[PDB]
């Protein structure tokens, strides 16, 4: 036949992944709402994670499509919400990690750092910051045409550049720091007690470290093979679709996983 | 010490004790007597009422 | 040599017991059977207050009706604005281990009180435009529980050294000691023709003290755990009294006996604070369960509940104007309730 | 209590000059802070007014665009710049301290002024300017233009008394509060609209001239006075 | 709203802006209560880091203690230890030259750490233990019922911590911190130090989540 039926997991992962933010937000007005930096970090990501999931029929018709049969505005909003919402999740991701690194290895200035109102200012500057990508997104694209008619970035050595600059500012950054910030907080409660007696304590040790391995193993399956197949198709020259649209569902998959990680696991939600 | 702990406890054993009839009868006629100007007792209306 | 003594006292004790057993008539249900119930009282929150970063232990409302001081552990003594929900002013205090805080009738002074083993006696209308530190009052050994304002010169404090103590404020002075507790002395509650006062302490016991000669007037024990809270009717002729043991009890000073009981089998907690309505018809009683019941003082029925805080109530007032119950809890807030 | 007041003195008109007040013997950082002025055979009359922390700053309506109102609270100074002096500035100035909560008394310490010689709103009318008075009782009225009885059930009025060579001092505030300092025989009553101030056994320092000030809203206006003679 | 009431209103803000930056300054301090005993040594702990209720405040390493000492309270204690239900960490001093001292040390030290650290208010509050007179066990010899053990140096302390820590039910919530005294040195706030960043640490993986 065809591998098009096996790209339905466009669906399980879409429906799915906005129920995984749709009942992320009921968290914040079921429970505790901003008492916490960590509740906050967890609903900011959810927004984005959920904006992230809101494009997906616009890839699915231009996958099933072989187009961008829609306006030159749909194409411009669409790019750029994905962009901007891609940028918000990695850079929140990021973030939760500095502050459990943070309250982990530097706990007296985790005293006064790990305030709701330096959390909220920074989560403010992430969005900000990702507006940077969300307004060049929507000054610089556009659709082209051709029997079909495409939606890409329209301006060539300018797209070399804004390709490495995502993969660099998107990718190997904040998987370098990550990893960083996960590895010094697993070697600092590596001599903690409560966690290296006897018992139940080193159970809970190895349950902190399985979830610092999950989440970073989820990060990398799920944004590397989308970049390597942009660097190799931005540099080098029928199956290249089918491989490139199983890629960016993997990217999806990480917007469906990502609540289940960052909330389910958490141990404050009840 | 023990003479002045039996002393004062004997001192205040003799005193004139009213009946439990004469108690009861005084709060339902205190209690009788103030009703209508406790205001927690019905819900005043919003227009005298402060909060 | 010391045979008598004992038995003595356990005759006399015993013949006490007789004729409080024979002057008990009837009961206080008995004659109140036939009043129509109150009802449900469904009073609902007015006004929250919020500023306190730790929990409040006390708070005392003003003669204006208008006016509350409450004091938490964050060393703070705020005194707020009711109507408006208006911080007046905020006092700094020296040790922020305090259980007590009253304000004078008057409107001059407030009191505080706490482990520190000193009564602070700070002055609002003064000049400067500050509030500033008039007085302190030591001579106790215990920390101080409770205080009350008699004058502007005059205070009465329960400490947990088995002793009460009348003070004159402009000297300084112990002019009387009120002793004959076994226990550590928690609740205060003066008479409002300030000339008694009743007193409650940790031996399950309650005393009845005059202020003129400093004699214990009438001793009441029905308790089986430590008394913490202790009101007075608006007659001034009978009290009412909250433990540890989950119940209230009512008693009179003429009969020398307990007239009611106030529990209920789901409610296995403490009283933190007891308070009176204006007519003396609702007595509200702050729990350990989060909530303040309301009972009807005269037929032992649970008539309301008041539930917007989570954590423990700690303390009650109810203005002399009878319009509102301010209620304050360890959850750094407290609400105004009509 | 000290409010002393300095930086006066003679200028031509077109000029700037900065007045200042030293606050002493109180908390100077909790009060509010007015300039009042008085020309020098006439009434009072409201200038400027700072908050406390600097929040709210307010100007009557002959001096916007050209007045300044500032203070420092480490230095425990108020600051008053005026720029383009008209012949009509020509006045003496007080510095008065104001607090605002519930029961406060505001206006009550009046500092001692300085002199500048340079060379809608609610009506307070005092009809009478001179009533002569020796043990008796003297009754002193005011009228206003709207009603000063405000939705809280506060009257807002406030009387003065300024006795010859001195700065005034608040006799009532709030129409029928008492301030302190000041001896029973005064009483304040009114109501709505209509005001008046009783002496009952008049004696030595009640000669003066007697003010009403309004409080319910900016600019805040004086009454022409009433004067009472032996 | 009128003008006064405005102004009273500015005042309230103000007074709110004082009381976040007063509490900001008070969430920033640790709270240790001493709870041994005037035959414990108390006080020397105290004053080696340079009536009524007494509270000393000193910063060690950018981290402020207030350190609360209630030796002076003859009354009840379960009508006033509720007041220390959120401190960080319990401070508790034994004398090891006390079975053979004043009648009942012993006796009394373990009775009152059986008292604090099964208590209601203290269920997951962790103790900082000190055990005095390291210099002064070398010298008093256990000799005094049921040790069975020899009564040389390096053995006795050890016997000691074993007694005080087999009365810790309820494990695994709560750890106890158990260090010999040096009178000489700074290790006593070091370790005061160390506990206090262990109580931190494991107090933040509870707030975000990870415990
Ligand atoms: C980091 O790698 C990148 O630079 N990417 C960011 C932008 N992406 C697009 O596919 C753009 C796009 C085209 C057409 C349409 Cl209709 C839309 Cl909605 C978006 C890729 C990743 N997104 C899309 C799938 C998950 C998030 C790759």
């Amino acid at each position: 036949a065809i591998p098009v039926i096996i790209t339905a997991v466009y669906s399980v992962v879409f429906v799915v992944g906005l129920v995984g933010n749709s009942l992320v937000m009921f968290v914040i007005i079921r429970y505790t709402k901003m008492k916490t930096a960590t509740n906050i970090y967890i609903f900011n990501l959810a927004l984005a994670d959920a904006l992230v999931t809101t494009t997906m029929p616009f890839q699915s018709t231009v996958y099933l499509m072989n187009s961008w049969p829609f306006g030159d505005v749909l194409c411009k909003i669409v790019l750029s919400i994905d962009y901007y919402n891609m940028f918000t999740s990695i850079f929140t991701l990021t973030m939760m990690s500095v502050d459990r690194y943070i309250a982990v290895c530097h706990p007296v200035k985790a005293l006064d750092f790990r305030t709701p109102l330096k959390a909220k200012i920074i989560n403010i500057c992430i969005w900000l910051l990702s507006s940077s990508v969300g307004i060049s997104a929507i000054v610089l694209g556009g659709t082209k045409v051709r029997d079909v008619i495409e939606c890409s970035l329209q301006f060539s050595w300018w797209d070399l550049f804004m390709k490495i600059c995502v993969f660099i500012f998107a990718f190997v950054i904040p998987v370098l720091i990550i990893i960083v910030c996960y590895t010094l907080m697993i070697l600092r409660l590596k001599s903690v007690r409560l966690l290296s007696g006897s018992r139940e304590k080193d159970r809970n040790l190895r349950r902190i470290t399985r979830l610092v391995l999950v989440v970073v193993a989820v990060f990398v399956v799920c944004w590397t093979p989308i970049h390597i197949f942009i660097l190799v198709e931005a540099l080098g020259s029928t199956a290249a679709l089918s491989s490139y649209y199983f890629c960016i569902a993997l990217g999806y998959t990480n917007s469906s996983l990502n609540p289940i990680l960052y909330a389910f696991l958490d141990e404050n939600f009840k | 010490q023990a003479r002045k702990l039996v002393e004062q406890l004997k001192m205040e054993a003799n005193i004139d004790r009213i009946k439990v009839s004469k108690a009861a009868a005084d709060l339902m006629a205190y209690c009788e007597a103030h009703a209508k100007e406790d205001p927690l007792l019905t819900p005043v209306p919003a227009s005298e009422n402060p909060f | 040599e010391l045979d008598q003594l004992r038995q003595e006292a356990e005759q006399l004790k015993n013949q006490i017991r007789d004729a409080r057993k024979a002057c008990a008539d009837a009961t206080l249900s008995q004659i109140t059977n036939n009043i129509d119930p109150v009802g449900r009282i469904q009073m609902r929150t007015r006004r929250t207050l919020r500023g306190h970063l730790a929990k409040i232990y006390a708070m005392h409302w003003g003669t204006d009706s208008r006016l509350l001081v409450s004091a938490s552990q964050d060393g703070k003594l705020i005194i707020w604005d009711s109507y408006t929900t208006n911080k007046v002013h905020a006092i700094p205090l020296r040790s922020s281990w305090v259980m007590t805080c009253a304000y004078a009738p008057s409107g001059n002074y407030v009191a505080c009180g706490g482990l520190d083993n000193i009564c602070s006696i700070y002055n609002l209308k003064t000049r400067e435009g500050n509030v500033r530190v008039s007085r302190e009052l030591a001579g106790h050994t215990g920390y101080l529980s409770c205080c009350r304002f008699l004058d502007d010169n005059q205070i009465v404090t329960s400490s947990g050294d088995t002793t009460c103590a009348l003070w004159d404020i402009e000297t300084g002075q112990q002019t009387t000691t009120f002793t004959g507790h076994t226990g550590d002395v928690m609740s205060l509650s003066l008479a409002p023709d300030t000339r008694l006062f009743v007193s409650g302490a940790c031996d399950a016991s309650a005393k009845l003290w005059d202020v003129r000669e400093g004699m214990c007037r009438q001793t009441f024990t029905g308790h089986e755990s430590d008394i913490n809270a202790i009101c007075f009717f608006p007659n001034g002729n009978a009290f009412a009294t909250g433990s540890d043991d989950a119940t209230c009890r009512l008693f009179d000073l003429r009969a020398d006996q307990e007239l009611m009981t106030y529990s209920h089998d789901n409610i296995i907690c403490g009283i933190t604070s007891v308070s009176f309505s204006k007519s003396g018809r609702l007595l509200l009683a702050g729990y350990d369960d989060f909530n303040c019941n309301v009972w009807d003082a005269l037929k032992a029925d649970r008539a309301g509940v008041l539930a917007g805080h989570d954590n423990r109530v700690s303390c009650l007032g109810v203005t002399d104007d009878g319009m509102a119950v301010a209620t304050g809890s360890w959850d750094s807030f407290l609400k105004i309730w009509n | 209590v000290q409010l002393v007041e300095s930086g006066g003195g003679l200028v031509q008109p077109g000029g700037s000059r900065k007045l200042s007040c030293s606050a002493s013997g109180f908390a100077f950082s909790s009060f509010g802070m007015h300039w009042v002025r008085q020309a020098p055979e006439k009434g009072l009359e409201w200038v400027a007014y700072i908050s406390s922390g600097s929040g709210t700053i307010y100007y009557a309506d002959t001096v916007k665009g050209r007045f300044t109102i500032s203070r420092d609270d480490p230095k425990n100074t108020l600051f008053l710049q005026m720029t383009s002096l008209r012949s009509e500035d020509t006045a003496m100035y007080y510095c008065v301290r104001s607090i605002y909560y519930y029961g406060s008394s505001p206006f009550d310490f009046w500092g001692q002024g300085t002199t500048l010689t340079v060379s809608s709103d609610i009506v307070m009318t005092q009809a009478t300017s001179s009533v002569p008075v020796p043990g008796e009782s003297v009754s002193i009225s005011c009228r206003s233009s709207k009603s000063l009885l405000h939705s809280n059930g506060n009257t807002y009025l406030y009387w003065f008394l300024q006795r010859p060579g001195q700065s005034p001092q608040l006799l009532i505030y709030r129409m029928s509060n008492l301030a302190s300092g000041v001896p029973d025989r005064f009483s304040g009553s009114g109501s709505g609209t209509a005001f008046t101030l009783t002496i009952s056994r008049l004696e030595a320092e009640d000669v003066g001239v007697y003010y009403c000030m309004q409080h319910l809203e900016y600019p805040l206006t004086f009454g022409a006075g009433t004067k009472l003679e032996l | 709203v009128s003008a006064e009431d405005k102004a009273a209103a500015e005042r309230s803000k103000m007074i709110d802006k004082n009381l976040r930056e007063d509490g900001e300054k008070q969430r920033r301090e640790i709270k240790l209560l001493l709870l041994g005993t005037s035959n414990s040594g108390k006080n020397t702990i105290v004053k080696q880091m340079k009536t009524g209720i007494v509270e000393n405040k000193f910063t060690f390493k950018e981290l402020t203690f207030k350190m609360v000492d209630v030796g002076a309270q003859r009354s009840e204690r379960k009508k006033w230890i509720h007041c220390f239900e959120g401190v960080t960490a319990i401070i508790f001093c034994v004398e090891l030259s006390g079975y053979d001292l004043q009648t009942s040390r012993m006796a009394a030290s373990l009775k009152l750490f059986d008292s604090i650290c099964n208590n209601k208010w203290f269920i997951d509050t962790s103790l900082i233990l000190f055990l005095n007179k390291k210099d002064l066990l070398a010298e008093k010899i256990l000799t005094i019922p049921e040790y069975k053990g020899q009564n040389t140096y390096e053995e006795a302390a050890v016997y000691i911590q074993r007694q005080f820590e087999d009365l810790n039910r309820n494990k695994e919530t709560k750890e106890i911190y158990s260090h010999f005294t040096c009178s000489t040195d700074t290790s006593n706030i070091q370790f005061v130090f160390d506990a206090v960043t262990d109580v931190i640490i494991q107090n933040n993986l509870k707030y975000i989540g990870l415990c």
